[PDB]
């Protein structure tokens, strides 16, 4: 899941462990 | 929207920015 | 916030408001 | 991940997928 070359899907995942215990 | 103290909601948005322009 | 003519924005904004209360 | 019984996390992939191909 990418917009242009920017993996928002890889972010978006390390976004929820981030915001997890 | 928060998850416990962590700010998910503001740092979805600025996910949302980032992986954009 | 758009895939092409998807707005993603406003998808994701809704399932935020979806999986709160 | 869940936000009470919601599914957050699941539904969050289904509209990553949703919204590209």
């Amino acid at each position: 899941y990418r917009i242009x070359s920017y993996d928002f899907x890889d972010k978006f995942k390390k976004l929820l462990r981030k915001a997890a215990g | 929207y928060r998850i416990x103290s962590y700010d998910f909601x503001d740092e979805a948005e600025k996910l949302l920015r980032d992986a954009a322009g």
